[PDB]
RNA sequence: AGCCAGGAUGUUGGCUUAGAAGCAGCCAUCAUUUAAAGAAAGCGUAAUAGCUCACUGGUCGAGUCGGCCUGCGCGGAAGA
């Protein structure tokens, strides 16, 4: 890796994601198998590819560094592997109900996923949001 | 009217001969036998057999499938030409020329396969011709046969190098050795080894008295500088000595022979290229191993390679040619191909006997 | 029932099935009947071009149920058919084959991502061109 | 086990040990790497 | 440094008219998705079932990894 030089550019790209995004939703691949990988890669390359980066750099000085600009309450979601995913084309899109559907498809073991508080909601999966 | 179709007729009948060579029935019978034995559940349990069963398979698949490729291919080329003549499509005339030739290029692929060129048949070789008995009559036949072979390879383009030439006494040699540099040079010459009979009215006796002279020729290849099995020590013997006279423009301007023997089994080779003794003995031991190499291949034929022990030793290809000059009848005793042109085959028109020897060799 | 019991991938041909001769070892070690495997591909290959190289994916269930899935032909052989020159690369940039236009590459990459996965047609084109430069194939636009 | 005056890590799993002063070289992989002395 | 996982799709890997699902020969050595993945570290090999190192995250949450200049020691060191 490198020093702050390379360490910030990944965060700056997250700064580029919070420029116009809303409803960050997260997952947890702490134990993720081959098919848990095969899903999260083949879906990520074919769904949108822009916001579905698995940014699991969830240290309390690394992911907290991702959010000093939009919803600083997201600094609470440091531990228990967290990989943010906002939605760029659709503000508060289907990717809140989709990951819950991903957990209802194959992702049984991802036991730390909650989704972030951009629209001020967590753990309990929701459907009254525009999918 | 199309002479190309007259060649399609010629190639098809030749294809019937190409099928007549390989026993095309038994080709398809044996190929299915390799198939049935691979169904066997112990293919992975018999590893060495599995690589071998695939080897028996792959060697025939390059032949049987090609034989079937020539089958369905020729029937379409039989279609593409007749459709072209009856419809006058200029490109179809142009394409059928390439369609016929490629089948011949497959016949050419079978040509080397029918020749079954293995070990050193695609390599250069050496000649070895010995004179018989009876004074001058034998050495003339040594000469006239050798200088026929020398004029032979020049027409075919093979480079010739007299490794050694030992003149007998009066116009002829007693032994000679010539290097024939060329592609498949051993392949066009291997089958010529044996004794060659000469029958003529001798010019040496008053009156007449048709004399029968004998002389043999031996063709051994180049063994790729090393066989990978060196049987060198083997009671080695060096004898390097001066030769006849270097008179005027005598052979190679060397007169420095290197007589080397291989005492067990009695193999004798010699070299007369250069003055450098260390250079000639290096080159002579190369052909000594090659002459020892042909001895190793004859032993396989002596057991069960290509003799077919049925009643007795089926072979003895010693008398392979008969050259009757005063009757103008050259007969090969291995195929029966005859020719009524002495001076043509004394110039080197030996292709008729090569194909005759290609059949049984 | 469940996911897989015997997972393989075979069939280097498009119209030639032949259970026992080339596939025979990979059938008996996988619990596969020969004629069933001989006809299951024939139950699929009639609609697609035959004689070409098209692979397969086999999954076996615990109740002996064979589900077969076809894939796309490889890059090295389809481009060998797109160029028509049966050659590879003995030496990297010494044994050269022939040129392929990006327009020829565009139809391929859109088809290679039709049976397989990718994100961008040009990114798949670079992957093909990546394998193309790896096969001693000269590539043009 | 192999005995030599000069011992070294031949693999990646083999480690160094100073059993009773005597420098040894245990190995979890092929037992052909067990060394002594050195 | 461990404890948990990925190590994938790529071109089933292409050519010397033997075969190469990360591994005998010759080769490349460009990608895609990229938290990151070399046709590569070792074996199971007719390419048969896989487990791991590269590199990368989660937890614990402090120092640690080697090289160099050198003092004093160990092994190498078995005879009547
Ligand atoms: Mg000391
Ligand atoms: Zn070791």
């Amino acid at each position: 890796m490198a020093l702050n030089l390379q360490d910030k550019q990944a965060i700056v790209a997250e700064v580029s994601e919070v420029a116009k995004g809303a409803l960050s939703a997260v997952v947890a691949d702490s134990r993720g198998v081959t098919v848990d990988k095969m899903t999260e890669l083949r879906k990520a390359g074919r769904e949108a590819g822009v916001y579905m980066r698995v940014v699991r750099n969830t240290l309390l000085r690394r992911a907290v560094e991702g959010t000093p600009f939009e919803c600083l309450k997201d600094a609470f979601v440091g531990p228990t592997l967290i990989a943010y995913s906002m939605e760029h084309p659709g503000a508060a899109a289907r990717l809140f109900k989709e990951f819950a559907k991903a957990n209802a498809k194959f992702e049984v073991k991802a036991a730390a996923f909650e989704g972030e508080l951009i629209p001020a909601s967590q753990i309990d999966r929701l459907a009254t949001l525009p999918t | 009217i199309n002479p190309v179709n007259n060649r399609i007729q010629d190639l098809t009948e030749r294809s019937d001969v190409l099928r007549g060579y390989l026993d095309y029935d038994a080709k398809k019978e044996r190929l299915e036998e390799v198939n049935a034995e691979l169904e066997q559940p112990d293919v992975w349990n018999e590893p060495e057999r599995a690589q071998a069963l695939g080897k028996e398979r792959s060697s025939l698949e390059a032949v049987v499938d090609t034989l079937d490729q020539m089958k369905q291919g020729l029937e379409d080329v039989s279609g593409l030409l007749e459709l072209a003549v009856e419809a006058d499509d200029e490109e179809t005339f142009n394409e059928a020329v390439a369609e016929l030739d490629a089948l011949e290029e497959k016949l050419a692929q079978l040509e080397f396969r029918r020749m079954f060129s293995g070990e050193y048949d695609s390599a250069d070789c050496y000649l070895d011709i010995q004179a018989g008995s009876g004074g001058t009559e034998a050495q003339d036949w040594a000469s006239m046969l050798e200088r026929m072979y020398l004029r032979w390879a020049e027409s075919r383009g093979f480079k010739t190098e007299i490794i050694e030439e030992s003149e007998g006494e009066v116009a002829g040699i007693k032994s000679v050795t010539i290097k024939i540099s060329g592609d498949y040079a051993y392949g066009w010459l291997r089958t010529e080894t044996g004794v060659h009979r000469l029958v003529r009215k001798s010019p040496f006796d008053s009156g007449g008295r048709r004399h029968t002279s004998f002389s043999s020729a031996f063709v051994y290849p180049e063994v790729d500088d090393d066989i990978d099995i060196e049987i060198n020590p083997a009671d080695l013997r060096i004898d390097v000595y001066r030769t006849s006279g270097a008179g005027g423009q005598h052979v190679n301007r060397t007169e420095s022979a290197v007589r080397i023997t291989h005492i067990p089994t009695g193999i004798v080779t010699q070299c007369q290229n250069d003055r450098s003794q260390h250079k000639n003995k290096d080159q002579a031991m190369k052909q000594m191993k090659a002459k020892l190499y042909e001895l190793e291949m004859q032993k396989k034929n002596a057991e069960k390679q290509a003799m077919e022990d049925n009643k007795s030793d089926i072979g003895w290809g010693s008398q392979i040619r008969s050259y009757v000059l005063d009757d103008s009848r050259i007969k090969d005793l291995r195929t029966g191909v005859e020719t009524r042109n002495t001076q043509a085959v004394l110039d080197g028109s030996l292709d008729q006997f090569i194909e005759a020897s290609l059949k049984a060799g | 029932a469940k996911k897989v019991q015997a997972y393989v991938k075979l069939q280097v041909a498009a119209g030639m099935a032949n259970p026992s001769p080339p596939v025979g070892p990979a059938l008996g070690q996988q619990g596969v009947n020969i004629m069933e495997f001989c006809k299951a591909f024939n139950a699929k290959t009639d609609s697609i071009e035959k004689g070409l190289p098209i692979p397969v994916v086999i999954t076996v269930y615990a109740d002996r149920s064979f589900t077969f899935v076809t894939k796309t032909p490889p890059a090295a052989v389809l481009l060998k058919k797109a160029a028509g020159i049966k050659s590879g690369s003995g030496k990297p940039n010494k044994d050269k084959v022939g040129k392929i236009s990006r327009a020829q590459l565009q139809e391929i990459a859109q088809t290679k991502a039709a049976d397989m996965t990718g994100a961008d047609i040009e990114a798949m084109t670079r992957s093909i061109e990546g394998t193309a430069r790896s096969m001693g194939l000269v590539v043009e636009d | 086990m192999k005995v030599r005056a000069s011992v070294k890590k031949l693999c990646r799993n083999c480690k160094i040990v100073k059993r009773d002063g005597v420098i040894r070289v245990i190995c979890s992989a092929e037992p052909k790497h067990k060394q002594r002395q050195g």
